[PDB]
C-alpha cells in the first residue's frame, strides 16, 4: 500500500536530487532516519517534510542533526519515539502509528487554514479600522 | 534548520 | 485490504447459513477460530475451506472438534502454529505468513491440476490398452 | 469431517 513512507528506503529514495551528500551531518540516510521526505519546490530546493508529523523544514545547514531538527521543531511527533524497525512493529502498533498519523494530517491541514484565514482577516480589519475612524 |  | 480472511470476525461471518448452531463443538466461532471459511455448494451445503493452506472439508458431525479436525487433515497448514492473536503478529511475521499462504495456494491449484489430468490420463490410458489388444 |  502507501504504507510506503513507514520504510525507510523509499523516504532515502526520495531525496534523488537533494544536495546534501557523503561529509555532511544531514545526508539523505540521516533524514530518512530522521522521518524526511525531500519536497522540493523553487523557493525551497531543501524542503524536507516528516512523513508522520507533517512538519516542514527548509534552510538546512551542513552540521545539522536530523533527529535534534526534528526533536527542535516538532517535539510531540511520535515517530521520534518509534525504538523499534518497521518490521518488529506489531500490527496493533502499526495501525495505532497509522490512525496517529491520520490526526496529525489533520492537524496540519487545520493549522495551514487557520494561517490562511488570519492573513485575510488582517488585512481585512485593517481596512474596516480605517473606516471606523469616521 | 528553519520552519516553512 | 483482502487480508481480511485473517481476522477471526471476517471469517465468522462467512457462516450466514452454517447449519450447525449452539449445542455443537463445530460452532461457527469455533470454525472460525481453527481458520476455517464457510464455501457452501449443492452437493455440499456445509463444504468450509481453511482461508490459509486451502484445505476443503465437508461431512461435518455435531461432536467434530474443528481445531482437531484441521490438524487431521492438514497437519503442515502454518496457521495451526499461530500461537498470538493477528494484532500481536509482528509486521514481518505477518508477511512472512501472507508469503507462506501464497505458497499454499500454489500447492493447492497445482494439485486441482494433477488431479484432472489424471482423470484424463487414465480413461485415455484404458482406451489406448484396448487397441494395443490388437 | 471429510475430504471434498
Ligand atoms: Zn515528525
Ligand atoms: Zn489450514
Amino acid at each position: 500500500p502507501a504504507w510506503q513512507p513507514f520504510l525507510k528506503d523509499h523516504r532515502i529514495s526520495t531525496f534523488k536530487n537533494w544536495p546534501f551528500l557523503e561529509g555532511c551531518a544531514c545526508t539523505p540516510e540521516r533524514m530518512a532516519e530522521a522521518g524526511f521526505i525531500h519536497c522540493p519546490t523553487e523557493n525551497e530546493p531543501d524542503l524536507a517534510q516528516c512523513f508522520f508529523c507533517f512538519k516542514e523544514l527548509e534552510g538546512w545547514e551542513p552540521d545539522d542533526d536530523p533527529i535534534e531538527e526534528h526533536k527542535k521543531h516538532s517535539s510531540g511527533c511520535a515517530f521520534l519515539s518509534v525504538k523499534k524497525q518497521f518490521e518488529e512493529l506489531t500490527l496493533g502498533e502499526f495501525l495505532k502509528l497509522d490512525r496517529e498519523r491520520a490526526k496529525n494530517k489533520i492537524a496540519k491541514e487545520t493549522n495551514n487554514k487557520k494561517k490562511e484565514f488570519e492573513e485575510t482577516a488582517k488585512k481585512v480589519r485593517r481596512a474596516i479600522e480605517q473606516l471606523a475612524a469616521m | 534548520a528553519r520552519t516553512k
